[PDB]
């Protein structure tokens, strides 16, 4: 369709929140996952964790 | 509904490769050259309504686009017994038979004379699918008909069809070679400056990478034509198996190059093949694991791209996708991923998280394969940019000895200036450098 | 005897204990310890169980 | 995952024990001359990556790199059945093919100038090792490539790799014959400096005890460098046999090497080889016992270095390590370890607590083995400063009438000095000094520059 512009940077700001928010509660699934994988031995979980940290953007996070 | 693909075969280069292509999925699904199923092709598995259109409920014919601004090649097409393949509505020949004279400048003035008759042809096979997701473009962009002509229906494409994807199958020239075409770093520039304008998704064909491939993978020591072609309709084919081998991930074009393009700007896509063999050595089926054929994958001398050894930039993958045709256990697919991250087989981006995906797919059930497992890369790796950082020094090297711009002045799209060059070069250095940034964590601000 | 063999694997798991319990893998052994050398010079109460065991099938 | 090793074989000499080496390995391995494993090789429980790298999934290649300034000896490997078993990219053949002419300076100058063409080989080869340790040089310190050449690959391996241990097999001239080679001693000493400045261990190889070997125990009345260099591959299947036939201890040469090297001065060392026997004794299999291996591994005749008769110093044993071959009981070993200690079998260190170690190892599986037991001796004794001693001597004995030092003043290396022969020669007289020191307590001081 497209102050636009002001509306635009706020569009995305908004949208950076909401990533940021995502990513920590993905974060916090992956802890959970982690967890249940240590529960039940559950390999795929592992595996999952591994592709999911491949570039180790989410290692951090995990350490963390 | 399949998304049809229209498949447009651009100049010499771009027309033998489509016409390669479409006799390798017609031998792939048992096709008769006039289209027709074969009584032995039962194995209705395929979806040739991406590429191919149904003439009639035993028919199926390509929808392919044959597009020559010479007509001695389009003639030497129409000799073959696959020339009732391709529906002829969609089908645009320019008038003048003239050809570009391997000159880009001239390709996009014969398709601006040629504009209407490939609109038309355009609309014709538009209105023959029934979910049409856009075009694809094969062509090279080193001669004047597919680089001109090619860079001219891209530019009426994303005017007129913005909301269709733009694939483009672009072969480009030989940057290690010295190119006897003087003025293909004008036509690579004109390319590049349409793939950073007007497409929305570039697959590079190095000629060189090619060469190169056919001498120390091949074993041929000259490779003909022919052999390029024939190797890339195998690549062409791999690239289409998910349309032809339907399956429960990856059916659909966009899925598949959502994996590779992670941002609109990082439109730049680099292949690979596997198994690559030399042809003498399709003997001994080897039982190759998901581990091994990821190595011999990883492997430089398998890789379908010859990119030079830049000790300046530490080159990286940016993204991975491989396609895995063929026999596959599950566990031997994550054994492989596991030993690739354990032997750092793959370096990802710093700035996002980024893998290698697996896709394992079927084999063509029509065509008896010699090999269990076979495997296609596509990756986003830094490396590439050298590639094209090469063609933009050999682009540098000729403009800054205005070598043959007078051959281009003579035409009206370089008449005046050769400036869409220039901004050209700048785009594809600005391109090498991302491609080098996003190696980086800095990537994110990469361009800003 | 011949159940156990042949279900239990009883003197095979005696040669299993012999290769791995008691260390009889030595190459094996030593480069888990050079793996593990980051890992486990960290304070165990660094440790993941599942980190570790992740290390472990790697290092097999 | 396996310590790679890169082998080095340089000059005629180091070339010819390399190419060797790399068949009795397949031998040993099961593998064929193109590299492939054979068909009866199931036992996968070797470590090749050791020594080997796949060249396949079938295809076994030796991590060797055969090294020469003169193209003849290359092409000559090139020519072998075994030309397919080794990754070419490992392969460095110098284009000018001229050799070092057997002056060390000049295979100086010639590893200086190919320094980055032989650097980029090496990294080639590398990149096929998995967990690479480090470099073993196979070379003459008598000619000028395995010398010269070796020399300078030392030095520029040294700098590169300074993380990685750097061995040396060094090809000794022979001390009993006189060599045409008036500067042969000039060579062999700016040879030794570099192996102690530069080389972190040098397995010393006589070529008089060779071929007095050849001549008494083998019948041969001119041993050949081809008759010595299958001896040496043997010697060498039986150093690489722990690698080969991987165990719970000693899969590795570091923690081999680690007890017998106390300080980088200490770097000299001795082999044994038992049971020694002749080609022609095969048949037989003897039950040598480990007190009938020990008694024989006392034999000079046995020992696989040649230590010079030092009579200044009162050379004893530092620590002995034996390395067995075969069926070993346990309770043999400590009852054989109680008899010597009993019969002062072995002299230990005076500055320490020593003792002689002993490895039992299996055989091969892939090559059958004539004897039910084999065996290698590791000792540290003094003496050893008495050969290195006697090549200094030599050196000085070619330094003081100046013979062939023209030659080797046409070098760089060499053209306006001979200082790396009189740095040979204070290095030799230091490891003689620290030897006759660690017979003695006040080895805990000996190599501290007090005591130097």
């Amino acid at each position: 369709l497209d102050d636009t512009v002001q509306l635009v940077s706020g569009f995305e700001a908004t949208i950076n929140k909401f990533d940021k928010n995502f990513s920590a509660h993905l974060l916090d699934l992956l802890a959970r996952l982690s967890i249940y994988s240590t529960s039940d031995c559950e390999h795929g979980m592992a595996s999952v964790i591994s592709r999911l940290d491949f570039n180790g953007f989410y290692t951090e996070r995990l350490e963390r | 509904m399949p998304r049809e693909i229209i498949t447009l075969q651009l100049g010499q280069c771009g027309n033998q490769i489509g016409f390669e292509f479409w006799k390798q999925l017609c031998a792939e699904h048992g096709i008769s050259p006039e289209g027709i199923v074969e009584e032995f092709a039962t194995e209705g598995t395929d979806r040739k309504d991406v590429f191919f259109y149904q003439a009639d409920d035993e028919h199926y014919i390509p929808r392919a686009v044959l597009l020559d601004l010479e007509p001695r090649v389009i003639h030497s097409i129409l000799n073959s017994p696959y020339a009732k393949l391709y529906n002829p509505e969609n089908i645009y020949l320019s008038e003048h038979g003239g050809g570009a004279g391997n000159n880009w400048a001239s390709g996009f003035s014969q398709g601006e004379k040629i504009h209407e008759d490939i609109f038309d042809i355009i609309d014709r096979e538009a209105d023959g699918s029934d979910s049409l997701e856009g075009f694809v473009l094969c062509h090279s962009i080193a001669g004047g008909t597919g680089s001109g002509l090619g860079s001219y229906l891209l530019e009426r494409l994303n005017d007129r069809y913005p909301k269709k994807l733009v694939q483009t199958y672009s072969v480009f020239p030989n940057q290690d070679e010295m190119s006897d075409v003087v003025v293909q770093p004008y036509n690579s520039l004109l390319t590049l400056k349409r793939l950073t304008q007007n497409a929305d998704c570039v697959v590079v064909l190095d000629n060189t990478a090619l060469n190169r491939i056919a001498t120390d993978r091949l074993h041929i020591q000259n490779p003909s034509f022919s052999q390029i072609n024939q190797l890339v309709s195998t690549i062409m084919s791999a690239s289409t198996t998910t349309l032809r081998y339907p399956g429960y991930m990856n059916n659909d074009l966009i899925g598949l190059i959502a994996s590779l393009i992670p941002t609109p700007r990082l439109h730049f896509l680099m292949t690979g093949y596997t198994p690559l063999t030399t042809d003498q050595s399709v003997a001994s089926v080897r039982k190759t694991t998901v581990l091994d054929v990821m190595r011999r994958l990883l492997q430089p001398k398998n890789v379908m791209v010859s990119t030079g050894r830049d000790r300046q930039t530490n080159h990286c993958y940016i993204a991975i996708l491989n396609i895995i045709q063929g026999e596959v256990d599950p566990t031997q697919v994550h054994k492989s991923l596991q030993r690739i991250r354990e032997r750092k087989l793959a370096n990802f981006i710093p700035w996002g998280p980024a893998s290698i995906q697996v896709a394992l797919s079927r084999k063509s059930p029509y065509l008896p394969s010699a090999h269990r497992v076979s495997g296609l890369m596509m990756a986003n790796h830094t490396s590439i940019s050298s590639l094209f950082e090469r063609t933009c020094r050999q682009y540098d090297k000729l403009r800054k000895r205005e070598a043959f711009l007078e051959q281009f002045r003579k035409e009206d799209m370089f008449k005046d200036n050769f400036d869409e060059m220039d901004t050209s070069r700048e785009i594809v250095q600005q391109l090498i450098d991302e491609y080098h940034a996003a190696t980086r964590p800095d990537y994110i601000s990469w361009g800003t | 005897l011949d159940v156990l063999n042949k279900k239990y694997s009883l003197l095979d798991h005696m040669q299993a204990m012999r290769r791995y319990l008691l260390l009889g893998q030595g190459d094996f052994i030593r480069h888990l310890m050079d793996l593990l050398k980051p890992e486990l010079v960290r304070p165990a109460t660094t440790l993941y169980q599942h980190n570790l065991t992740g290390i472990l099938e790697t290092a097999v």
